[PDB]
């Protein structure tokens, strides 16, 4: 059993060279997700929020495939998140770096898909005056590939409901929104799109 | 209520 | 006699890959317990609260098992930690990642035993609203495999109750409850299990 | 197609040695542009003022050219910034080590084009006394190569202006003018100029 | 506002 | 020299397998002195105390040893000290990491004696109730090996004063008394003792 | 001709083994010196001042000197700092870990000297009590080697005058003086010396 | 007890 | 004032 | 004295 595991995490890194990265011929497709834990410090002084989240990520790799019946009937693996290629999804407006508060362990299935769910805490720009209102502040980040076009890494959701099943319930602040939405922009000089993930929290002090 | 557990997450990515 | 550990430890690491992790086959059963030192810090402006303490960590592997008699009589040896595979057990609601302040080196014994002790400074979610009363407050945190299930890492304790033989006398806040419970979680998609260990501290400022 | 990429890697990085750097026979000019996002942070007690910018760097190395109908019509490809050499730009009178907050992805293209485009937070000097007045306030920092020489590394700029057009709305300052402008030094022993990019920014708190 | 764009930068080195 | 220099480095590292540590059957001793440079800060709202330090460390091992003879009379030589085996001494009751503020360099000589000397600063649970009066207040904290018994590493110290010649003359605090105290803990389970040396200090604001 | 330059670095690190430091057979001179920006943060509560500066450091090895017209007339070349030996000047009395600022390159000449200049960012121990005065206040610090004697590493300077020309013009603080003298110290147990520079300034708040 | 000691519950288990 | 730059300083070490 | 500077002790380990 143990054996077929060895020589299948031996085939697919140390038999083959390591994923180059998308392109226009082999793109490549990134759902995101986020559950959103707390928010844990709002500071008016200089307008950075800090979230503390699970950040879902889901793609499909060929070169990642292989043949259960080949293997003991083994479906499934998790390996480090440093073995494999990642997609660089950043917070585009982050104020600091971003802090990962998980192991970071990705797990591969015989269809090639990998899931790789990173917990961090990220501090970013957002004005929070209205937060000690009925009415509430809110506030964005987008997430996107900081150098892949739409072309080249296509990016969306699977609902547009942030799942806020996990928050923490003696929070200082109350969730009265929050939202992933998938966004497609186009500039006049350029025909390929650039997309990102916006992240919308509305939120306010609780009492 | 998996879909908010990180391990129940990647073993089911079907309904996650 | 200081031969035969350089023999050891050549048999069991340069001679076999990695051990790649527990699979629904070849599950692993963890032991879990925690020595708790300190409460360090209390932020009740952003329900933060720092602790200071001892993970100890217990599992046996059949592919570090070797003979006592084979090897000049030697029953256990300490090596580094990043020599090993050690599991990804994770409070699941910290809020920055954690600081080690220990050495992380584990002793293995003859009988595949590996037992792991790094102490660890962990901030975590916790409503500290009640610390400077009589009845103090309550705060919780769950430990668990983050990618493993219960099919594939069997989380137990060897006692419900905390450790607080090593308690600071002369700290701030005085630890009325201090208990290490195994939880179990169902999902109605799933049939697989999903275990955790809930750390549950009652405490209150010393008066 | 996706071979065809892994085999351009290969002749470039693997079977190419690292660019040693530039010399005085083989000099090279580097593009520098920056792209503000927001002044975070304002220290009039300690004189210390903190930026979130992109940096743009651009410069073209002959040593990372190909043909592209030699490799599948391939013209460019991202990789990461750890395996190409990269110019050792430096703010002069940075406070603290700089933040990096996006991925370090550089994308090379046929003709020998490097462009790189790291997002960082950085502390510099500024005394920031009148920032609540009307006529605001102005920090300098100078951007140029620490161990290089004019004759070595040439810095340049595409335009004086700083790109604002990202800058945050919600901001607790407004900028009155941000400029990038490149300088040229002499000194009385010595033939070669030194270069340097001048970030020239006068702001106010926000009326 | 490509240019302002980290991805779009580098798609277009002759525009920006 | 130099020649016979890396000979002797190449002969020691290159050839034999890294120092496993000691065992039951070949144990160490360490000898272990402090030298206070400060008490930098004193938090009475946490009851956290920082001070900065030199920790001097001996040991004397077979496998570092060599005759000079054959190594052109070189008789010590100076090394990092991730190059060679060292202890892994730790004080038990840190709140935070470590930090290292010197080299981490040390010198072997011929007779296999080992000397490491790094610069530290150390924060540890204290209770300064007192700090501000006549009397003082007395913070008190263990240095021992993590993973060691007594069995295997002997601690031991070459006197019990700490060394208080390089005491910042101009500290806020002033040193009454200051000792290292080798202590022995025995439990009725097991044969082996347990060894640390207790490093305590008395002191007070100055007046 | 880029040829010459990788050639000549490849002569000097790979075709022998790293220097191992300077004995009492090759000593080596050591030339200290620094140019100081600007004072910081001024602590009173701790008696701890942060200084950022550059430091100037000099040396000349037989071991990596070259024939220039054997390497097309190159003279000088640049590498970074971890490639070749550097010297483990230390100053004595800092409380917090060097912050590095700038990148680490050196640059050495075909008559073996090496030039060094990191920018850094130094906490150390210094009672500010006076700044706020017209006298103003004191601070010095020692800088030496950490594990080299006076008669393996001999320390110098080039002046005793602080390069004070790139000096924050805006800086809270002024500077009264700022020296960098050579001392040799004696111990009655040993016939070697140790030698420090100390780094002597007389500041205060500015009006 | 033994069972708080980090040296002391690795080398003597069978006990911690 | 060269010795007072890092680059320059650095490719004239005769001078400073 | 010696067996406070940190080169003085390790070049004399029979002292300090």
């Amino acid at each position: 059993s143990q054996a077929n595991l060895m020589r299948l995490k031996s085939d697919l890194f140390n038999r083959s060279p390591m994923y180059p990265g998308p392109t226009k011929d082999d793109p490549l497709t990134v759902t995101l997700g986020f559950t959103l834990q707390d928010i844990v410090k709002v500071d008016s002084s200089t307008n950075e929020v800090d979230l503390v989240y699970y950040e879902q990520q889901r793609w499909k790799l060929n070169s990642l495939m292989w043949d259960p019946n080949e293997y003991g009937n083994i479906t499934d693996f998790r390996t480090s998140a440093a073995d494999i290629w990642t997609p660089d999804i950043t917070a585009y407006s982050s104020t600091r770096p971003v802090q990962v508060l998980s192991p970071q362990i990705a797990v591969v299935t015989h269809d090639g898909s990998v899931m790789f769910i990173p917990a961090q805490r990220l501090s970013f720009m957002c004005d929070p005056t209205g937060v000690d209102s009925e009415e509430g502040v809110t506030c964005a980040v987008k997430f996107g590939s900081w150098v892949y076009s739409g072309f080249e890494i296509d990016l969306k959701t699977d609902t547009d409901q942030v799942d806020l099943s996990s928050y923490y319930a003696s929070s200082k602040y109350e969730i009265l929104s929050a939202t992933q939405t998938r966004q497609v922009q186009h500039y006049s000089c350029c025909p390929e799109p650039y997309i990102d993930v916006n992240l919308v929290v509305k939120f306010r002090e609780r009492r | 209520g998996c879909c908010s557990h990180p391990a129940c997450n990647v073993d089911h990515p079907e309904i996650c």
